[PDB]
């Protein structure tokens, strides 16, 4: 559970020195860019019941045999469960947003996830769809291009941390298959 | 899945003991009300499809806002949804109905329920205008036992009151 | 294994889907920034033995336990083998540099790189450390003007830089 | 043209050659939206009422309230400018500006010239003639078809629900017409006569909110062939 | 799929009795229900409960 | 048994049993009655002893605790806590094992999660190092989590299959490692016992392992253990790695596949019987055409990492050895 | 209102530079490809009220709860509305295919249209579905591959325009949600 | 209740330590933030009972199922109990706007709502069309400064998203 601060100190203490102005540089552009961060995190939480809500929805319109019977999805609170498990995972990729590196993710939610899928019987292929519809929304959210809300902000460029964003969720995506 | 049979193996199992008379007095009294639950399944297998019929029909019927625009169902992929989950109703009214306690209908349709119904703006007031329709429409010996039709309302009143 | 087109044909084929006009507009703008990428990759691959020499250098005069013995660098065997996953991990960015995405060097190498750090009790920062003087000296030798045309390369230079982040990102 | 609210559900013309007092009472409610004139106000415009009562130009009827002080008073002097061009619209047409450029041209022909050429210029816009003419009294109409869609939203935003009275309220579309984006869906929504169901739209929920069109976002589009689907943009 | 391509029958070439109409059901309430679901109108009709199977496989 | 049938995976995992749940509800005194109350404290001693044997002279151990419990002194908290001081409770999980193994136990027998990582085993260790047993224990039952999850009338139960605590993934896994259902006993699976401190390289880097359900062939792996190279020296025979780098990727990904029972016996290479090399027996295999006495298969339990497009032929070959299949986990 | 002349010309206002070479360019393979345009415009106007039947026909057929009592097909003005609209669409996106810009749809009709349907229960699922038929009635009408007509032209490729018609529609549907 | 100086007060308490400087530079975060949100109060408390009308205007134009029979607004009493949750919710988003986190949001109205918007048969759609009227009827340049218009929004997406 580390953030890019955490980051720099650990390897600067492996490497037995002090921290130095190269490392200070990068991380003055972190907090310099720390505002449009903040505001980032505001957009994805500020939207999650309608990225949970449409990625799930749209798991179950693109392979219509989870809905029915025998699939995962079929026994009601199935569902139930479905739609916490995409909550949870949008969740920490919120948390991964704030601190700048994935190791909350990773140690967290990520370690043994496929495992836990396999051992429960969840089709792997329906999740990584899942998370790809919670990366592409996620994205279109950041970036103010969604299709129904359309916010205020200053106008600026944000590209960086879209990929930053879609970067946490290709890493679920791929740590699910 | 509950019925009486598994609540009292579960419970003497709880307990640690073999099966004594007590549990023998009750899986009696499966095989008494036995023939009453069998004779409702028997007919809601027979006209299953009238009935979700008349169920989605009349849950239209009262609620017209239902294709009024997003909310509710204003397509017809939306109704065919409706009409599939009224027939999932039904069938774990026979399944339970079979089993005799509603231990199928809780874990298949009632155990989580809300969370669904919830995230996904489902109302839940228009399944029970369905639900109160198919209630009242069956009537008192007029084609099921009148114990049978006693045992299909219950059933039916459970479904009603886990909904909302 | 994907590559810029294969991932995207790829996705177009998990959705069953054809190409829209939008994302063969896209191919062909990677194709035409194509040759200054071959000529990044041609820059690593030639001076690729003094990178991880001179990384591996700096990597033990600022680190100097892992010569010493009963450091994980102490044998002429777990010597061979430290230079050698150096070079491991210089191939793998050479070869994402290459395809323009980071599948493969995902895959095939940085996956699962942590498992065996931990599995064999050498310490993932040190790693993450010498992949960062390969980030240095491979930067540095990638934004060389020697020999080369004139013109505009910060983007694959940013990208090459992810490559290498992810790297030290993966180890640690 | 179908108009589908034209005569199903609004009101009639009040044309002129019915009896006049009639006329005359129809023409005060619509010329000054429910104004609640008071005995001082109507011997105060007698002169026009007996115009009026002679010829039934109603044309220059309305041509003679606007100019009169009564009507002057209350919008060009408690009333700003923007609202007053906006109030103006409607009073006298029944409609709001579609266009930022036709906003910009009234406001260009009161600044070169005066109050007076200003009113001329609505009272003779062909578009007046042919929608009311000398002898009919203005009202709202429901064209359908018609040439912006944001001439519908703000005009029907602009003709206020039963018992208007814009002496309370402030002013809706300026920012409206300037920008380009046509008013809320409420007020739109209010104004609507009985048994349009207003704003059963708003589709608004756990899916499918899409509330706020939004002119940013990227267009997607999908079509079915025999192999599989094409994508456009 | 059974469609005659090059094909008018003319019926009004018939006798004038033997042209004959017949309605499924003759009521407005009962062709439409409020909700979707119809055996007369629309796409509805294809999911009516029964002739799922088939009866010409017996040539 | 499986996943599919009955909507329900968690059923057939093996926690068939774990759902029923036991509250005192009865407030004030239990007076001429005693089924409520023996039906409860007998679930305390399933629940903390983990289903081990408690035999009837035994059971005059704890008496004090036991007639305690039935009167107004000890919620079942406190009691949970006073069967875990006492001299059996030491025997069993404490005395046997080694410091670790036992902390695992502990929080098997009275939070019924697992440890999920090393920080965990920190903070119980330290507290045993730094006062002792009885600390160790109240360590266990005073804290933030059993209060919370428990509230201190309700006997412990397993919840670290449950999504609810926040756990790790890892410690899902974990968790089925640890209870394997019914009938085994805190002693009764290998990978406890005694002497074993269960999963240790496991629990404490948080290696997920992989669930075999109970049962339905296969029920057993204990798959073998690794070393760790020329540093911490090792052998490098017994085990597949968890890992897969590249090179052998290609042609499809990589799977780990678990084998479980093989023996000579079932080895027979396709072909049903047992083939014998001489005209009468020796049924070992020829090494160099000259009679050998070593086994065909040398450890049970061998694993096979195996790319996609090898699957089916490994999948045969498995197979052809009569080998059983107990968990296959794409790498 | 603005053609493809005027987004060239526009654009190159906000620079303050002449036109130059490049979008006179693109231009005159606007030019060259003109006539492939007064065709097209053609076979969309001249099959124009029996798209609008076929397309508003099937749009009732696909969902028959329009028709039912309380949807917004029912009763004969609703319908003759209904009608109408889907006239003014084909109109205006006829419009488009002359203009050779979306300017004029963008101005005329496309703004304030989600508001409108919305102030008046107009069914988003209902607007987007028969704009979809007309897209493809369209394009198969721009092809020439009805099954219903097929008149005599000469022959060429003509994928571009087809694909900017399709542009237009996409537009339509995505502008109504 | 949650806000900055109670989670780090709280986190402190939990590990057992004095605030260090990490809550110091916490508080210092809220003291900065603190202007746009009481900025948001002042206006929130001048005009609340417009916002509050507009809001019930617009559910009840949205939905109008709600006025006939059985249905929840029906008569005049129901509808004042409509319009008094909707003060309480915008009172609830002027307290949280005040603390500056979600808590007396959180334990004040969202807590256990679940319950009782279920048994006592109310749609929280409805309520979702209440306040993404007041969401999106609103303009951060004419009647609030840039942050405080954000501030309102994030805080009224709370309300939503703990909704439905
Ligand atoms: C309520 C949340 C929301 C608002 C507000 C909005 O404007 N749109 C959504 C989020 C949103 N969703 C996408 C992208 C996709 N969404 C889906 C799911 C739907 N598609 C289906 O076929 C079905 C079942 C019928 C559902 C539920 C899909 C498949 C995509 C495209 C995926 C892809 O690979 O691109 C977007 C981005 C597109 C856009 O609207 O601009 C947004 C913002
Ligand atoms: C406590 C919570 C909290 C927030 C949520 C933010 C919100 C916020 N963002 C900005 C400011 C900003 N926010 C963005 C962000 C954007 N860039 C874009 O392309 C997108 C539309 C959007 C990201 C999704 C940008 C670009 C600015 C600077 C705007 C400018 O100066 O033009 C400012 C003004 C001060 C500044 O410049 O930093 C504030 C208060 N700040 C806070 O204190
Ligand atoms: C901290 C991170 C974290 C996660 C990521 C989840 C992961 C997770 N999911 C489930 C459990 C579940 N997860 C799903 C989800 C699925 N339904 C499907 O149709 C799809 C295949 C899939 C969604 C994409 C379902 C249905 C269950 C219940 C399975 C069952 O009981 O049969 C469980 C077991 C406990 C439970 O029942 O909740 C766990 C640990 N939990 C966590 O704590
Ligand atoms: C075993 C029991 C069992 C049930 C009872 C259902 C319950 C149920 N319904 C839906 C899903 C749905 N249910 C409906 C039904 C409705 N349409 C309306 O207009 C009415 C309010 C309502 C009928 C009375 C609709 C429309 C959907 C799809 C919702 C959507 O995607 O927007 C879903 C999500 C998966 C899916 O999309 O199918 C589930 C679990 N499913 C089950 O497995
Ligand atoms: C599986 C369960 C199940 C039920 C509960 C019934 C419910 C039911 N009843 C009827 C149909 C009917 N039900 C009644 C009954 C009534 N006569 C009255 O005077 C009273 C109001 C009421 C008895 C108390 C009548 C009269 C009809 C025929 C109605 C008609 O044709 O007018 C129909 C339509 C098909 C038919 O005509 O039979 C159905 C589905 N059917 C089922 O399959
Ligand atoms: C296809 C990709 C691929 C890789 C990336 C490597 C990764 C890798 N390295 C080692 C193994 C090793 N790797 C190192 C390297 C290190 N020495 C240190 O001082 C540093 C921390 C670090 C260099 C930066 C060492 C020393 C060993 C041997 C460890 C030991 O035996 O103690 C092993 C185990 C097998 C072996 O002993 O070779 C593997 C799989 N192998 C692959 O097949
Ligand atoms: C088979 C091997 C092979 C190579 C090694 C390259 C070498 C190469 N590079 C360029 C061309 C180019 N190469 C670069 C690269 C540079 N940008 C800078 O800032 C640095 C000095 C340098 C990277 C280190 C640039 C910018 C151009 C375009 C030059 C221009 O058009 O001004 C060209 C001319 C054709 C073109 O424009 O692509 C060629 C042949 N091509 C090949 O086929
Ligand atoms: C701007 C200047 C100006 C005027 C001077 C008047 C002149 C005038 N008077 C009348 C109209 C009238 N004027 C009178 C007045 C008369 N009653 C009698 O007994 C006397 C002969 C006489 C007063 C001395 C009457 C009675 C009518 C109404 C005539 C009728 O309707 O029969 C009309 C027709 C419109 C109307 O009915 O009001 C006009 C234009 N109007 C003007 O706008
Ligand atoms: C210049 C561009 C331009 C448009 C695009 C239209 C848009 C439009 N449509 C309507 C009005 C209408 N539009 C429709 C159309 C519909 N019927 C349905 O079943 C479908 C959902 C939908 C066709 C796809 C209907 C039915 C009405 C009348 C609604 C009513 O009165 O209930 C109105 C209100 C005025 C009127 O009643 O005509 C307007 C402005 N008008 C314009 O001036
Ligand atoms: C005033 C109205 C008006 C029209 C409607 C057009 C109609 C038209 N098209 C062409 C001519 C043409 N039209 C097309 C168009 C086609 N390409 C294909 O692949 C499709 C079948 C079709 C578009 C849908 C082509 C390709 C030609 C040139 C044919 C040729 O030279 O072979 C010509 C001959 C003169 C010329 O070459 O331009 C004319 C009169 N011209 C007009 O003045
Ligand atoms: C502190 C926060 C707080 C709230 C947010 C409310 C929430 C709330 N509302 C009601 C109760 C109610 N709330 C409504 C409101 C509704 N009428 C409708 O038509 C709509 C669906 C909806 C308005 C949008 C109605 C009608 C009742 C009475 C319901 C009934 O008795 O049938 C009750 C039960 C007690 C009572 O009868 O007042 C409660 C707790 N109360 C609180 O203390
Ligand atoms: C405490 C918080 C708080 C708010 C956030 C506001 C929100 C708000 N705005 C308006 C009212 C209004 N708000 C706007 C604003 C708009 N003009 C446009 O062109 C844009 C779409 C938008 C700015 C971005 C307008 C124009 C009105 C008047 C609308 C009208 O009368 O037509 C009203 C009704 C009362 C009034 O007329 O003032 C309310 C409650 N009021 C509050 O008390
Ligand atoms: C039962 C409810 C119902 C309808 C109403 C139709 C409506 C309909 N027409 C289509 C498509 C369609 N429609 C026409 C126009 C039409 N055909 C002609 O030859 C002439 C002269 C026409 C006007 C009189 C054409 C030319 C096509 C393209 C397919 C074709 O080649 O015929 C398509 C295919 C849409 C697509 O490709 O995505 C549909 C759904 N379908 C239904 O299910």
């Amino acid at each position: 559970m580390l953030d890019a601060f955490s980051r720099v100190v650990v390897n600067s203490d492996s490497k037995a020195a002090y921290v130095g102005g190269s490392d200070l540089q990068s991380l003055k552009t972190f907090i310099s860019d720390g505002n449009k961060r903040l505001d980032a995190v505001n957009c994805i939480v500020s939207n999650a019941s309608c990225i949970v809500s449409d990625a799930i929805s749209g798991m179950i319109c693109e392979n219509p045999g989870l809905i029915a019977p025998g699939g995962n999805c079929y026994t009601n609170r199935r569902m139930a469960a479905c739609l916490r498990d995409g909550e949870i995972i949008l969740r920490y990729v919120s948390y991964a947003l704030l601190a700048g590196d994935s190791s909350v993710l990773d140690d967290r939610c990520l370690n043994g996830l496929k495992e836990t899928y396999i051992a429960l019987g969840v089709p792997t292929a329906s999740t990584s769809r899942a998370v790809s519809i919670m990366k592409a929304a996620s994205t279109a959210f950041i970036m103010n291009t969604a299709s129904g809300r359309k916010i205020e902000i200053a106008a600026g460029d944000c590209q960086a941390l879209q990929s930053e964003a879609a970067a946490y969720f290709d890493k679920v995506g791929s740590a699910v298959d | 899945m509950k019925s009486v049979i598994t609540t009292t193996i579960s419970a003497a199992d709880a307990a640690g003991r073999f099966p004594s008379s007590s549990d023998l007095e009750s899986i009696q009294g499966n095989i008494q009300r036995a023939s009453a639950r069998l004779e409702a399944a028997e007919k809601l297998s027979g006209n299953h499809e009238a009935v979700v019929k008349e169920a989605g029909d009349a849950c239209f019927a009262k609620y017209s806002y239902l294709k009024n625009s997003g909310e509710a169902g204003d397509s017809q992929e939306k109704i065919n949804k409706c009409y599939r989950d009224v027939d999932h109703y039904m069938r774990l009214i026979n399944y339970s109905l079979v089993v005799g306690g509603t231990g199928p209908l809780d874990e298949w349709g009632i155990a989580g329920s809300r969370e669904v119904y919830r995230t996904l703006n489902l109302p839940g007031s228009a399944y029970i205008a369905s639900f109160t329709f198919t209630r009242d429409r069956l009537c008192v010996p007029r084609d099921m036992s009148s114990q049978a039709g006693v045992e299909f309302v219950a059933a039916l009143d459970y479904v009603i009151n886990s909904l909302s | 294994m994907l590559d810029a087109f294969a991932k995207v044909v790829a996705q177009a084929d998990a959705r069953g889907e054809f190409l829209s006009n939008k994302q063969l507009n896209s191919l062909e703008t990677m194709i035409g920034e194509g040759n200054k990428r071959l000529d990044i990759v041609n820059k690593i691959n030639s001076n690729a033995s003094t990178i991880v020499t001179n990384s591996a250098r700096a990597l033990f005069a600022e680190q100097p336990q892992l010569i010493q013995p009963g450091g994980n660098a102490y044998t002429s065997r777990r010597m061979a083998a430290c230079l050698r996953d150096m070079e491991i991990v210089l191939r793998y960015v050479s070869y994402a540099m290459t395809a323009g995405d980071s599948s493969v060097l995902d895959d095939r190498c940085l996956n699962g790189l942590r498992e065996t750090y931990q599995a064999l009790g050498t310490p993932g920062t040190s790693v993450a450390v010498a992949i960062q003087k390969m980030k240095e000296a491979s930067i540095a030798l990638a934004n060389d003007l020697n020999g080369v045309p004139l013109g505009d390369c910060s983007s694959l230079n940013s990208e090459l830089a992810v490559y290498f982040d992810r790297a030290a990102a993966a180890v640690v | 043209a179908f108009s589908s609210i034209d005569r199903i559900l609004t009101a009639d013309p009040v044309a002129f050659p019915n009896g006049t007092e009639s006329v005359i009472r129809a023409t005060y409610i619509q010329v000054f939206g429910n104004a609640h004139v008071m005995d001082s106000e109507r011997e105060e415009l007698a002169t026009a009422e007996s115009n009026v009562c002679r010829t039934g130009n109603v044309r220059e009827f309305v041509r003679a309230i606007v100019l009169s002080e009564n009507y002057k008073s209350r919008f060009f002097y408690s009333v700003s400018q923007y609202r007053f061009i906006e109030l103006m619209f409607k009073h006298i047409l029944g409609r709001a500006p579609e266009s930022r450029a036709e906003y910009a041209e009234a406001m260009a022909v009161y600044n070169t010239k005066g109050y007076e050429p200003l009113v001329s210029w609505f009272v003779d816009s062909l578009e007046y003639n042919e929608n009311f003419g000398s002898w009919i009294v203005p009202y709202g109409i429901y064209q359908g078809c018609y040439s912006s869609n944001e001439l519908f939203n703000r005009s029907v935003a602009m003709r206020l629900a039963p018992g208007c009275s814009d002496k309370g309220r402030s002013a809706m579309l300026q920012y409206c017409v300037l920008s380009g984006d046509s008013p809320n869906w409420l007020s739109i929504s209010k104004a609507l006569p009985a048994g349009t169901e207003k704003g059963t739209g708003l589709c608004i929920g756990g899916h499918w909110q899409s509330s706020q069109r939004n002119k940013q976002a990227p267009v997607k589009g999908k079509s079915k062939i025999p192999g599989g689907v094409i994508v456009t943009e | 799929i059974a469609n005659p391509d090059v094909s008018s029958v003319d019926y009004q070439l018939m006798p004038p009795g033997s042209v004959i109409v017949q309605p499924d059901e003759v009521s407005a309430a009962k062709m439409l229900p409020v909700s979707g679901m119809s055996k007369h109108i629309g796409k509805t009709k294809r999911l009516v409960e029964g002739d799922g199977l088939s009866d010409y496989s017996r040539l | 048994l499986g996943t599919v049938l009955g909507n329900s995976s968690l059923d057939k995992l093996g926690l068939d049993k774990f759902v029923d749940r036991f509250e005192v509800n009865e407030a004030g005194r239990p007076d001429g009655f005693s089924a409520d109350y023996e039906v409860i404290i007998r679930a305390c001693y399933m629940q903390i002893f983990a289903n081990a044997y408690i035999m009837e002279s035994e059971r005059a151990e704890m008496a004090k605790a036991e007639s305690e419990f039935r009167d107004g002194r000890f919620t079942v908290k406190e009691f949970c806590r006073a069967l875990a001081k006492s001299y059996q409770y030491r025997k069993r999980f404490f005395d046997g094992r080694p410091l670790y193994g036992a902390i695992e136990l502990c929080f098997k027998h009275i939070l019924g999660r697992t440890p999920d990582g090393l920080e965990h085993y920190r903070a119980k260790s330290a507290v045993y190092d730094t006062k002792g047993y009885e600390a160790f224990i109240d360590a266990f039952f005073d804290d933030g989590e059993y209060d919370a999850f428990y509230d201190s009338y309700c006997v412990p139960f397993y919840r670290g299959h449950l999504t609810t605590s926040n756990l790790s993934m890892a410690a899902f896994t974990h968790m089925f490692q640890v209870v394997r259902g019914s009938s085994t006993s805190d002693k009764a699976n290998p990978r406890t016992m005694t002497n074993q401190i269960t999963l240790n390289q496991a629990g404490i880097q948080s290696i997920p392992l992989a669930v075999v359900a109970p049962g339905a062939d296969g029920a057993t792996f204990l798959a073998p253990d690794a070393s760790a190279g020329s540093w911490q020296t090792g052998f490098s025979g017994a085990t597949k790695a968890r890992t897969s780098h590249g090179s052998r990727q290609e042609k499809g990904k990589m799977f780990r596949i678990e084998v479980a029972n093989n023996t000579q016996y079932s080895a027979v290479g396709g072909g049903s019987g047992i083939k014998l090399q001489s005209r009468s027996g020796k049924f070992y295999k020829m090494r160099n055409m000259a009679p050998a006495k070593v086994s065909t298969f040398r450890r049970a339990n061998n694993v096979y990492l195996v790319p996609f497009d090898e699957l089916s032929a490994t999948y045969i070959k498995i197979h052809k050895n009569g080998g059983s299949i107990a968990s296959i986990t794409p790498v």
